[PDB]
């Protein structure tokens, strides 16, 4: 048979990637492996280390985007030593997102759950690196988002207080008191696809399903409101907000596990718990889910 | 003319309006009756969010039409 990939290991923004093939490869026959982003953009790789006659390790020449999927693409024409050539590319996929659990963001000022929840969604989004380089977003917010995983407890809490103050000083976010997750997304300049503005749908779910390819963040402003079971494309969903009308929590996914984050409290949750979430609170009429983040 | 605004608490609000009423005007009438600030209201007709500077006429809302009200309470 022609060569095949039988294992992929990513053991960051410049990861080392290992590919293992089923049989020894003619080394001259793999000169331009690339990683491709979801829009087709190619990133070249550096030299190939031959860990064996059938296992290679390499790294992209340039830093990859945070929270992003990349296809490892081995062009057609790779050849085994036994002479068989592939007629199609060999591909594998990975994501640059971290796999460690996410972190709590305490409700320092007592009315910040809408800010904390929006920051959790932003730090899980494919838009993160765009936020980090956006000079219209307050520097303190960018600082917090950039070292969310690595910051010490004390540093995280200091950075969070600075970020909240900077957000509250923007026009979009209330200067004190409770708010809405959309306000914070507007301050972060995160592009959102409003489902109501869809030219090819009259409800939330269909607007998401028939949006332009590679739309990654949605604002659910059509009708009826969606439950978790109703969100399309669960395989690519990575975060959403959840309001009871009076309080917000974030749901975020890392390494195939969903977490519920209520301010400082992080819990790992089951698919069953997500499936039980209502689309709105029937007691006060307030919508549950307004922001959905896809990888 | 009379329109009906249905909520997710299962209430129907009956409003007396005119085709030339702005959406902001309709939210003000809801605020008067129900004590909900306009910035915590979303109004919907035929799946579309109604925008604050448009009129009922802009959306072809006619006598006896039914709108949905979705609340967006602060947290
Ligand atoms: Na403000």
């Amino acid at each position: 048979g022609p060569p095949a990939v039988v294992a992929t290991r990513v053991p960051l923004r410049r990861p080392t990637i290992e590919l293992e093939f089923d049989r020894a490869i003619e080394p001259g026959s793999v000169p331009h492996i690339v990683l491709r982003a979801d829009d087709g953009t190619s990133v070249a790789v550096g030299p190939l280390s031959w860990l064996s006659d059938r296992r290679i390790a390499f790294a992209p020449r340039k830093p990859l985007k945070s929270n992003s999927r990349y296809e490892i693409m081995v062009p057609a024409g790779i050849r085994s030593t036994t002479g068989e050539r592939s007629t199609h590319p060999l591909t594998s996929s990975f994501d640059t997102a971290p796999v460690t659990p996410p972190r709590g963001l305490p409700n320092l000022d007592g009315a910040s759950c809408f800010i904390n929840t929006a920051l959790q969604l932003a730090v899980h989004s494919s838009a993160l690196d765009d936020i980090l380089s956006n000079e219209a977003v307050p520097p303190a917010v960018r600082t917090l988002l950039e070292d969310y995983d690595a910051a010490s407890a004390d540093a995280l809490d200091a950075q969070l207080a600075a970020a909240v103050a900077a957000l509250r000083a923007t026009p979009e976010v209330p200067d004190s008191g409770p708010g809405q997750t959309l306000e914070v997304m507007q301050a972060l300049r995160m592009p959102l696809y409003d489902t109501s503005s869809a030219n090819n749908a009259k409800n939330n779910a269909d607007a998401i399903r028939h949006a332009p390819p590679n739309t990654k963040a949605f604002f659910l402003n059509s009708y009826p409101p969606l439950s978790y079971a109703d969100l399309p494309n669960h395989d690519r969903l990575v975060a959403f907000d959840y309001s009871t009308g009076g309080h917000y929590v974030a749901y975020v996914k890392r390494d195939g596990i969903w977490y519920r984050i209520d301010d400082a409290q992080v819990s790992a949750v089951n698919e069953q718990d997500l499936l039980a979430l209502p689309a709105f609170n029937p007691a006060n009429g307030s919508v549950s889910i307004e922001i959905a983040i896809y990888r | 003319m009379q329109i009906f605004v249905k909520t997710l608490t299962g209430k129907t609000i009956t409003l007396e309006v005119e085709p030339s009423d702005t959406i902001e005007n309709v939210k003000a009438k809801i605020q008067d009756k129900e004590g909900i600030p306009p910035d915590q209201q979303r109004l919907i007709f035929a799946g579309k969010q109604l925008e604050d500077g448009r009129t009922l006429s802009d959306y072809n809302i006619q006598k006896e039409s039914t709108l949905h009200l979705v609340l967006r309470l602060r947290g």
